């Protein structure tokens, strides 16, 4: 019987649906239900029992469930007249089976539409033609059959079209029924759209009828709900159809309060739409009169006041379809297709730069994209109105600049609209830094289309910040604003300098600026190293004026030895420290950018910087030998191979004395006199004065040598370069031969150098680690603050200020090592091109790079190992002339590939058989692997390059490549096998193809690729590049090598009868 | 307790729900999987500076011959959270289906999608590819249950979301 069912049915539904009820009640309440809807003979009468208006909204869902169930799983079991009774009776249930739109719940709207929906998937065209008939008859009856409509319309497009929730059979019919009726279906949402939004209008401001406002509302939303069902997949012709008065239409409802949100995601799902450019073509209408009228009025509401949740989502969405609309014009106007500058294009940045000058951070960061992409146009960047918004867009920036809207703080209008988008002050800082860095290159295009006015605000922006406002500032509003202008000025300044004329500048003005800023005097840390900044930015303006020289210096090296109000009391601080390290950075881009205008100030300097390194003790080592950087950096203006290489071995004599002396030797030679003499021999173990000083004189003389190698150089003009005596000769090529001044002095201190690097990589050997007392056991070790570099975490900024010093005397050391490391290896980096010929024709240099550079790579970590090969390597290689590559670059990458080959091997291994210590781990190796296979391919591939055809001709460095190359298709690296498929291996085996091949290392071979099948396997790419390349091995090594068809055999699921005609056409001419 | 919230918790099968909720109930980590039948509703109490919140989560079942009445578990749901797997990346391909049938139902609640499983080497689905949360305007999270990495922040964003107060704090 029917009845007691439908108890049944009532009782567990109301179980199901109790959250306190109990686990064994629900499982048997649960168990009854399915077995019901499995083998019930009256599901139908039952389900359309429950559906009645009459029962609870829970009991209702339940029964239409049961529909919605029996069409879904037992509709092939139904007799042809059942499926008409069950059609017939939800067809009525839509005609007069339901609530009213505003009493109806919406799960049973789309309890019942799903009914429809599914009955529609398994026979829409072929055995119900008159469905859309019979949903047009019942949209006429009134507002909620055609909501209800609405619903069915949504979720068969979506089950069809998105998700494809069908067999492919049923999935193409009715897709291609839906692209037949398209223009009916469309129809009927505008139609129904434009006329419901009209009965709303026309009551939308009414006290004695709301519930029919409510009403036509309510479908007028549902519309554009599910017009965003078709809009990104259905043919532009519907879009457009009737004038776009479906675009039309959509725009003006922008200014509706309940239509905006649904209308502006229906337009920013038609402006996102891809493919074919003239089928994007017809989106410019949009730029229209009406269109641009309504999307002005509505952007035109961003005013900024106060924040309203509707109001903000909204105001996000339009966002989002003004940004996509101008990509779409950038997209179709550099096609010069037939497309122009549309008639209101000021509008639309009218409104665009509503969303710039908004507080929300989150708006303007997404606006930044689209500006960029407006900016560097070909044909919008030279027009006028572009050109007429560019200084309200600049004075934006300014404003974005500033890091204001802190969701802790209250400072800005912005904080509470971050309160709404970022969880945490965290979250927004990186936003923001992300932001800034996008931020930059936008903001420089902006300087470039016009520098100045640009000059005019950063400059006056200068001016206020010189005249206005733990004693010091700590990331305060008057640093934020500093740092802003700071960032402005400089910009504009060094793009100024990039795009105007040497008579279009305004000297006068800059050179004002700067005298402003020399005669601004602070004493807080932070604020000098703004100002630092600033005058190092406007140091372009000196060149009119030379006489300002000694000032700046003045402004400078009196920075290089800044101290607070306390010297000897307190430790340095990283804020001071940073100052002093500024001022000389901006010395050294000082005498290096304009050497000709400092070159009479060289006596003054020189003199200085000597008095200034009295004192072992005043300077640290990296400023020292900074000012010796600018030193070498005047000298170079000699344009004299002689007067430099004097000055330069008069410079470096007290370095070489150091350096060169028998004690000095003895404690960089041997491992135990160094360790003694670095401070790791015992634990006062707080004191780090014993050996901190000798570390400081090893470390002098390390950043000394790497110095002179990276700033040493002759004249760039050739006339100049032969008339000072640098051009020993002319290549057979016709390019010329030069010879540095630093090169004699440098080679007397290289095997000292070599020395000391190969002591340091034999200290990371298990048994001369051991050394070290246990507070120095980890000196070694990589640094926390690398670590959470690399690892990607970032840490809150520790005001520099207060507790700013390393207290950590292990991490003194940590950074002591680390630096001597990298410095080394740099100056063996920069040697090659600094001393070309000098420098690859030393004797039994290759022997004594293995002898010393790698010796011990085998305990070397991954961290050490990837800057020696970025940093030494590289550049090593990539600057050698061929003439020594089979007297220098073979000899030292054979080995070198074969060590780096296996051990990344090992290392991947390690991964395959899978806190943070070893995540980190991890990742080094994926990078070092990146920097491996970006050496190899640089190095030898353009195909091949004259050094990979040589490395190729010699025997071992071959096998070692193409060993790594091959074998690491098998690494869990999709990026990697990408471009190695496609530009590594082929050329290698190409160029190996004619001779003598392995019987089984093609075997290995070709069983690496499929290695590289099975790991990767389903990204597109690498399937398809690794498909390709083990079919070129298979056909172009089969007719010569049978042992690969069993390689073949050993696929799992292959067919051997297929494969011998395979084989049989494969040996057929 | 002021207050009590329906939240829904919804995903394929496998993603790793129930032991998430189990987590968060009992401080235990199952390692063998035993699928949903249908729907298990836990009582999750946070203590807060505005008060005791509480949420009844409805476990769902994630594989569709176990769910009971699926949508059926939406109605009158105040907050939604969609859960995925980061070794799989077909449960990212299926959140678009969860999100569509919870909106279908649940107009404008709060929905939190989750990535878990973060602590596993082998991620198949990479951070950038993640955009389905931006597209609909939800929030993501990555959560392990097994390491407990962003545990209640699922929980905290809707709770905040619905009594609105972006201070609110566990
Ligand atoms: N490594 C790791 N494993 C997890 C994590 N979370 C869940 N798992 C595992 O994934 C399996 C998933 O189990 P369930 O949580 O019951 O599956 P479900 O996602 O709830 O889907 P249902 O079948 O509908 O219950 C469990 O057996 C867990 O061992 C996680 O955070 N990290
Ligand atoms: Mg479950």
């Amino acid at each position: 019987q029917v009845n007691a069912l439908c108890e049944q049915l009532v009782k567990a539904v109301t179980v199901m649906m109790d959250p306190n009820s109990t686990q064994r009640y629900r499982l048997e309440a649960l168990k009854f239900c399915e077995e019901f809807k499995e083998k019930c003979p009256i599901c139908v009468p039952c389900g359309l029992r429950l559906a009645e208006k009459t029962q609870v909204a829970i009991v209702r869902h339940f029964g239409l469930q049961i529909l919605e169930h029996v069409v879904k799983f037992r509709w092939n079991g139904m007799s042809r007249l059942e499926k008409v009774y069950l059609k017939n009776s939800v067809m009525e249930l839509i005609a007069n089976g339901t609530l009213n739109i505003l009493e109806e719940e919406n799960h049973i709207k789309d309890a019942l539409s799903r009914i429809v929906v599914e009955m529609i998937k398994r026979e829409w065209p072929q055995h119900w033609p008159d469905m859309l008939i019979e949903l047009d008859t019942l949209s006429k009856q009134g507002e909620t059959q055609t909501e209800l409509v609405m619903f069915i319309l949504l979720r068969l497009a979506e089950d069809v079209v998105t998700f494809q929730t069908l067999p492919p059979q049923r999935r193409r019919d009715i897709q291609q029924t839906l692209t037949q009726n398209m223009e009916r279906i469309f129809s009927f949402l505008l139609n129904t759209l434009q006329e419901n939004v009209n009965k709303y209008q026309q009551v939308k401001t009414d006290t004695s009828q709301e519930s029919k406002a409510q009403a036509n509302c309510r479908v007028g939303v549902a519309a554009l709900n599910t017009l965003a069902g078709y809009i990104d997949w259905v043919s532009m012709s519907h879009i457009t159809a009737e004038n776009c008065k479906l675009l039309e239409i959509l725009c003006l409802l922008l200014n509706e309060q309940e239509l905006q949100l649904g209308a502006a995601e229906c337009l920013l799902i038609a402006v996102s739409r891809k493919g074919k450019l003239e089928d994007r073509k017809p989106l410019m209408v949009l730029f229209g009169d009406v269109a641009m009228h309504y999307i002005l009025s509505a952007a035109q509401t961003a005013d900024g006041g106060g924040l309203v949740e509707k109001h903000y989502v909204f105001l996000k969405r339009l966002c989002q379809v003004l940004c996509a609309l101008g990509n779409q014009l950038c997209a179709l106007l550099g096609a010069d297709s037939d497309v122009e500058t549309p008639s209101n294009f000021g509008k639309y940045l009218e409104s665009f730069l509503a969303f710039t000058t908004h507080p929300s951070q989150f708006l303007r960061s997404s606006t930044q994209m689209t500006w960029g992409a407006l900016f560097r146009h070909e044909i919008l960047s030279r027009d006028p109105l572009l050109l007429a918004i560019i200084p309200k867009y600049l004075r934006a920036s300014m404003t974005n600049l500033v890091k204001m809207g802190f969701p802790s703080k209250t400072d800005s209008p912005s904080c509470e609209y971050s309160r709404f988008d970022f969880d945490s002050d965290e979250d927004f800082n990186a936003f923001f830094n992300s932001s800034r860095a996008q931020q930059g290159e936008v903001m420089r295009l902006a300087c470039r289309l016009d520098p100045k006015t640009s000059f005019q605000m950063a400059g006056e922006w200068l001016k206020y910040q010189l005249s206005t406002f733990s004693l010091c500032s700590v990331f305060s509003p008057s640093f934020v604003q500093w740092e802003a202008m700071t960032l402005f000025l400089e910009s504009v300044i060094t793009q100024m300098f990039r795009t105007l004329n040497r008579e279009e500048i305004p000297v006068n003005d800059g050179i004002e600026l700067l005298q402003m800023v020399l005669n601004f005097d602070t004493k807080d840390p932070l604020i000098l190293s703004c100002v630092l900044t600033n005058v190092s930015a406007l140091f372009p303006f000196v060149t009119y004026r030379p006489e300002f020289l000694p000032q700046v210096f003045s402004k400078l090296f009196s920075s290089v030895t800044f101290e607070t109000v306390e010297e000897s009391k307190a430790p340095r601080t990283r804020a001071v420290r940073n100052v002093r390290r500024h001022a000389c950075s901006s010395i050294i881009k000082m005498c290096r950018d304009y050497p000709q205008l400092v070159l009479p100030n060289f006596d003054m300097l020189y003199n200085h910087v000597k008095q200034l390194l009295s004192n072992e003790l005043l300077l640290t080592q990296m400023e020292k030998c900074a000012l010796m950087e600018a030193l070498v950096l005047i000298s170079n203006q000699f344009k004299n191979y002689e007067r430099q290489k004097v000055f330069l071995e008069e410079l470096m004599a007290p370095v070489a004395s150091i350096w060169l002396s028998q004690d000095m030797h003895r404690v960089l030679s041997d491992v135990d006199a160094f360790i003694a003499y670095v401070g790791t021999d015992q634990k006062d173990p707080g004191l780090e004065d014993p050996c901190g000083l000798n570390r400081a004189r090893m470390s002098f003389c390390v950043y000394s040598i790497l110095g002179v190698v990276k700033r040493t150089c002759w004249p760039t003009d050739l006339e100049e370069a032969k008339a000072g005596g640098f051009v020993v000769g002319y290549t057979s090529s016709g390019n010329p031969i030069f010879r540095n001044p630093c090169t004699e002095q440098i080679l007397k201190l290289l095997d000292n150098l070599l020395a000391l690097i190969r002591t340091h990589n034999t200290l990371y050997a298990p048994e001369m680690l051991a050394k070290m007392a246990e507070p120095f056991t980890k000196a070694l070790d990589m640094l926390d603050a690398e670590k959470s570099a690399i690892l990607g975490l970032p840490q809150p900024l520790l005001e520099l200020n207060d507790s700013p010093v390393f207290k950590t005397v292990l991490e003194r050391m940590q950074r002591f090592f680390s630096t001597l490391y990298e410095n080394c290896f740099h100056i063996l980096g920069k040697a090659g091109p600094s001393m070309q010929q000098d420098f690859y024709t030393v004797e039994d240099l290759a022997t004594q790079l293995l002898s010393s550079a790698f010796v011990n790579l085998n305990n070397i970590p991954d961290y050490r190992l990837r800057p020696m090969l970025r940093v030494f390597v590289k550049p090593l290689v990539l600057f050698c002339p061929p003439e020594h590559y089979e007297a220098l670059v073979s000899p030292i990458l054979g080995p070198l590939f074969t060590y780096l080959h296996m051990r990344l091997s090992q290392k991947w291994q390690v991964i395959n058989q899978r806190e943070s210590q070893e995540m980190l781990e991890e990742q080094l190796v994926r990078m070092l692997t990146r920097e491996v296979m970006d050496l190899i391919t640089v190095c030898c591939v353009s195909e091949l390059t004259d050094l990979g055809k040589c490395l190729m001709k010699h025997e071992d460095v071959c096998t070692a490549l193409l060993i790594t190359a091959f074998n690491s298709l098998a690494w869990k690296d999709t990026l990697s096998c990408q471009r190695t498929t496609s530009q590594l291996c082929w050329p290698l085996l190409k160029q190996v193809l004619s001779g003598t091949l392995l019987a089984d290392a093609v075997t290995w071979l070709f069983t690496s690729v499929l290695k590289g099948l099975q790991m990767h396997g389903q990204h597109d790419g690498c399937m398809a590049s690794l498909v390709h390349l083990a079919f070129q091995i298979y056909e172009a090594l089969r007719p010569r090598y049978l042992e690969i068809r069993a390689v073949m055999e050993q696929i799992p699921e292959i067919q051997k009868d297929s494969l011998d005609q395979f084989d049989c056409k494969l040996l057929n001419p | 307790p002021q207050v009590q919230f329906k939240l829904v918790l919804v995903g394929d099968g496998g993603t790793g729900k129930t032991t998430f909720v189990k987590r968060h109930l009992t401080g235990e980590f199952e390692k063998k999987y035993v699928a949903t039948l249908g729907v298990e509703v836990h009582p999750l109490v946070f203590h807060t500076n505005r008060g005791p919140i509480k949420f009844n989560v409805w476990d769902t079942a994630g594989q569709e011959k176990f769910g009971g009445l699926r949508d059926g578990y939406y109605i009158q749901a105040q907050c939604a959270i969609i859960m995925f797997d980061v070794t799989s990346r077909v449960t990212y391909k299926n959140v678009p289906n969860w999100h569509r049938d919870l909106v279908r139902v649940c107009e404008n609640i709060p929905i939190v999608l989750c990535g878990n499983k973060v602590d596993i080497k082998d991620r198949k689905v990479k951070a950038k590819s993640i955009v389905f949360h931006r597209k609909k305007n939800l929030q993501y999270y990555d959560i392990s249950a097994k390491s407990n990495y962003n545990f209640e922040k699922p929980f905290l964003w809707l709770a905040r979301k619905l009594i609105g107060d972006p201070n609110l704090e566990f």
